[PDB]
């Protein structure tokens, strides 16, 4: 029941930025970890990134290593991802997953996933 | 590295009928495996968590089983509501979360 | 926070007769048409009740608590907010709480450190207790609330159990009859051996309207009450008068 | 037959023309009724149990439970919690039996440390981060958090004082970061020589053992005082069935009657209802606010009206009272 | 009988009866091994 | 572990004395101490079972006392058959049933 708003889609041009948010209001969001998916248009889903409760264990995925960064915002209940140095195959669908635990790196897996918001980069 | 291999991608049956997936993994992650159900039209959803943990809110027609390197999941109803891809994700191995491939399912 | 009140005039407390006041349920069960002897804690007919009057007459005065006491208020635009309890109404003892401010009744049971002179003063400035260090007990009830209301209260502490029993009234002491319907059942389990009530003042420094209150205090005997058909209590006779 | 009681009555195996009064004729009772209040206000134990996170098991967190109802069975009927060792009360009888107040103590520990949550039992747990007195009445409940409390990278969130200078007291809780003594020099602060940081950290991984995975303990101490106990267990209440000879538990209150819908307009505070002669003849439903009569299941004397046995053997029974209709 | 029923490793021979769907009549001797069950899921053999 | 010392080795006395022999503890053992008699041509005898029980058939002229780390062993009448070596044997400690050494007693 709980509700997963996310923003900032579009089209850019390869080698833009932009900033994508989630905001999440049926949870209390101070004790739970998010994270970031992306689910090709032609292929399966793909682990992004993820925070932990408090911003202190941060992961990013190999492919997207020192290209994307995340942000936490408990006062507003939200986080934002910054898109850097975008390429051609950032053109695909992301979500917005709940983790049932508090960590970044724990064996409990997403609960909560919310409708994925398209972005398209291209000329 | 891990790697994980879907032996079903697209699977007929019926509305009476039962069916039956697996997902195989190349090394054992002491079966810390979860299954998630993507309909195309909305958010996935989990249906799995852990080895044989049944997520409350769903019905218990889907099952989960398996430990050590290869897990199955069973419907045994066959609701005429169940049209979405079946993922299968690992969650103890160094990469972080990474998913398998899909699972079309479909009656005919 | 606490603040001193050195604007009182000094008159002695007054003294009226209780008449016929201050009859209450004994118990939970239903009588129709019946006639009851019940031996209980009562107010006798006809004797010294202490009256008090707030007008600069500030009657805030610390009285024994007895066996139980029979507090009468003729009241309007709700002067009265609460009362407290205890033995010592200090951080040594346990002290308990009843108040109602402009929200909600609030009933409290903790080592207050109770002001010489708490009081209520829109009502947002609330001089009761400096700290509180051990609550054992909390509860939200229900808001309680020409002089037009009478408002009377039996408190009792029996085994640990302290009983409020409250009746409303729309109108000296009134002659009449009225039964108190049991109101508070509360499991404290504190001793209580005195007490004092809690007053609130309009700031214009400050003026007090028009209030007075009435203190019994209550003794074992035994009354015959008359039960009606409808249950309801009509009348009743002091076997010791 | 009526002759036979007559002369087991009378004592006689002759018995002269007349009426002879012998027994009675009372209804018995079929159903049995039990009714208690709605189960409502549950005591918070979702908060103690389902918490994402538990603190470290030098700093226990202690949680005071009273004024609600406990509903024990929830704990009792979950799967996950494997472990569930109770000493002083029988685990079975944990649902009637009432007490004052809750103590629920939050902790994580590793598999070689479980066992030594128990009276009696020592280890660094029992002696410098969780002491359990020997007449201890309680539970103890502790449930695998490997999913949860596991990182690859690891989870040192969770720490264990290994050092002191002494055992801790039953219920006690050591928060102190000062430096251990153990050795004759001063330590003056500093971790050095013969100098040890107190706290240690549980790296806890995924790829641990049974005897090395995170596992969240929650010790339920039970204490009843002379203050009125206000922690009940819930109290199954039996569907409500009318207008036959029944026993009903109203309130805790025993009976036996048909109960019938009345016309008396309790007041509100109002519970019981006495009639004339000071017995109970009304009473309210704890669940639903109605009133209902409870009448004695049908009474009758029992005479018998019989010529003489020299006579003829044949008799007739009548039944004082009663109207032809409730035989 | 201290002396004689206790191992200092610690004696296992005797036995009591924790846990019954009803008391027991005046001299009644029980040796049922059926495993005891508190829930609603029927036990099924299986001391789970 | 435990350890048992016999404070006197070896006494003298005569037919119409009074004798005592102590055993001492390292530390309590909950009056769980046996007390025996062995002569040196034939098997050693039981005396005392537990603090101060005295074994059947044995004459009363025995009597054992003393509880926690202490213990006591007293002849009243020294008959003339009562030359041999008495032991203290303790049975509560974690070491099974080890003996104190030999106190030996001699009529003069
Ligand atoms: C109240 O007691 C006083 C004495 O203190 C007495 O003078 C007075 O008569 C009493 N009240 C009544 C109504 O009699
Ligand atoms: C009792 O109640 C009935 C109906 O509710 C009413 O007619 C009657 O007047 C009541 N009795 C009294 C004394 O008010
Ligand atoms: C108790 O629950 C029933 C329905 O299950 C409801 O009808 C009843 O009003 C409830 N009790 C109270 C006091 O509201």
């Amino acid at each position: 029941e709980v509700q997963l708003v996310e923003s900032g889609g579009g089209l850019v041009q390869p080698g833009r930025s932009l900033r994508l948010s989630c905001a999440a209001s049926g949870f209390t969001f101070d004790d739970y970890a998010m994270h970031w998916v992306r689910q090709a248009p032609g292929k399966g889903l793909e682990w992004v990134s993820g925070i932990s409760w408090n911003s202190d264990s941060i992961d990013y995925a190999d492919s997207v290593k020192g290209r994307f960064t995340i942000s936490r915002d408990n006062a507003k209940n939200s986080l934002y991802l910054q898109m850097n140095s975008l390429r051609a195959e950032d053109t695909a669908l992301y979500y917005c997953a709940k983790d049932r635990g508090y960590e970044i790196l724990t064996p409990a897996s997403f609960d909560y996933w919310g409708q994925g918001t398209l972005v398209t980069v291209s000329s | 590295d891990i790697q994980m291999t879907q032996s079903p991608s697209s699977l007929s049956a019926s509305v009476g009928d039962r069916v039956t997936i697996t997902c195989r993994a190349s090394q054992s992650i002491s079966s810390y495996l979860n299954w998630f159900q993507h309909k195309p039209g909305k958010a996935p959803k989990l249906l799995i968590y852990g080895a044989s943990s049944l997520q409350s809110g769903v019905p218990s027609r889907f099952s989960g089983s398996g430990s050590g390197t290869d897990f199955t999941l069973t419907i045994s109803s066959l609701q005429p509501e169940d049209f979405a891809t079946y993922y299968c994700q690992q969650s103890y191995s160094t990469p972080p979360y990474t998913f398998g491939q899909g699972t079309k399912l479909e009656i005919k | 926070q606490c603040v001193n009140l050195t604007t009182r005039t000094q008159l002695p407390p007054a003294y009226t007769n209780s008449f016929t006041r201050g009859v209450y349920y004994p118990d939970k069960v239903f009588r129709s048409s019946v006639l009851h002897s019940t031996q209980d804690l009562f107010l006798p007919f006809f004797s010294n009740v202490t009256w008090f009057h707030v007008i600069k007459r500030f009657d805030n005065p610390v009285l024994p608590f007895n066996d139980g006491v029979y507090f009468a208020s003729i009241e309007k635009s709700n002067i009265i907010r609460g009362w407290i309890f205890g033995t010592t109404l200090d951080s040594k003892t346990q002290s308990l709480l009843i108040v109602n401010n402009a929200t909600n009744v609030v009933i409290k049971v903790c080592e207050f450190q109770f002001c010489n002179d708490p009081f209520l003063d829109m009502e947002s400035e609330f001089r009761v207790y400096s700290s509180a260090n051990n609550c054992t007990f909390e509860y939200v009830s229900q808001p309680f609330l020409n002089f037009k209301n009478l408002r009377e209260f039996v408190f009792k502490n029996i085994d640990g159990y302290f009983k409020i029993y409250s009746k409303h009234t729309p109108i000296d002491l009134p002659q009449g009859f009225s039964a108190l319907e049991p109101l508070v059942d509360l499991p404290i389990g504190i001793n209580i051996t005195r007490f004092q009530t809690l007053l609130a003042l309009h700031r214009s420094g400050w003026t007090a309207g028009a209030a007075a209150y009435y203190v019994g205090y209550l003794q074992p005997r035994t009354f015959l009450l008359k039960y009606n058909e409808n249950g309801t209590i009509t009348d009743a006779v002091d076997c010791a008068l | 037959d009526p002759l036979s009681e007559t002369k087991c009555t009378l004592k006689s195996f002759t018995v002269e023309k007349g009426i002879y009064q012998t027994s009675n004729f009372r209804v018995q009772p079929t159903e049995s009724i039990v009714r208690f209040p709605n189960i409502t206000n549950l005591c918070p134990f979702d908060e103690v149990f389902n918490a994402t996170r538990f603190a470290s098991v030098y700093a226990w967190n202690r949680k005071r439970i009273s004024n609600c109802v406990a509903d024990y069975s929830v704990l009792y009927n979950l799967a996950p919690f494997f472990t569930f060792k109770c000493y002083g009360v029988s685990p079975t009888k944990l649902n009637d039996l009432c007490f004052t107040n809750v103590y629920a103590d939050s902790f994580v520990i590793r598999g070689d440390e479980v066992r030594q949550i128990a009276p009696g039992q020592t280890g660094n747990i029992a002696d410098y981060n969780y002491k359990l007195p020997d007449d201890f009445t309680g539970c103890v409940i502790a449930w695998n958090s490997n999913k949860l409390d596991s990182k690859v990278s690891g989870n040192y969130n969770y720490l264990y004082r290994l050092f002191r200078k002494s055992n801790l007291k039953p219920f006690e809780r050591d928060i102190s970061t000062e430096i251990y003594q153990a050795g004759n020099k001063p330590c003056n602060g500093v971790a050095g020589f013969n100098c040890y940081f107190p706290l240690r950290s549980y790296s806890f991984r995924p790829t641990y053992g049974v005897g090395h995975q995170p596992y969240r303990v929650v010790v339920l101490s039970f204490e009843l005082l002379h203050a009125p106990a206000t922690v009940c267990g819930p109290k199954k209440s039996t569907n409500l069935v009318k207008n036959k000879c029944v026993n009903f538990n109203f309130n805790g209150l025993k009976g036996t009657g048909v109960l019938t819908e009345s016309n008396k307009k309790f007041l509100p505070f109002q519970q019981f209802g006495r009639d004339i002669a000071d017995t109970t003849d009304a009473v309210r439903d704890p669940q639903t606010l109605e009133i209902l009569d409870i009448t004695p299941c049908s009474f009758g004397g029992v005479s018998v009206i019989t010529p003489g046995t020299n006579t003829s053997n044949q008799v007739a029974v009548l039944y004082q009272g009663v109207n032809c209709t409730e035989v």
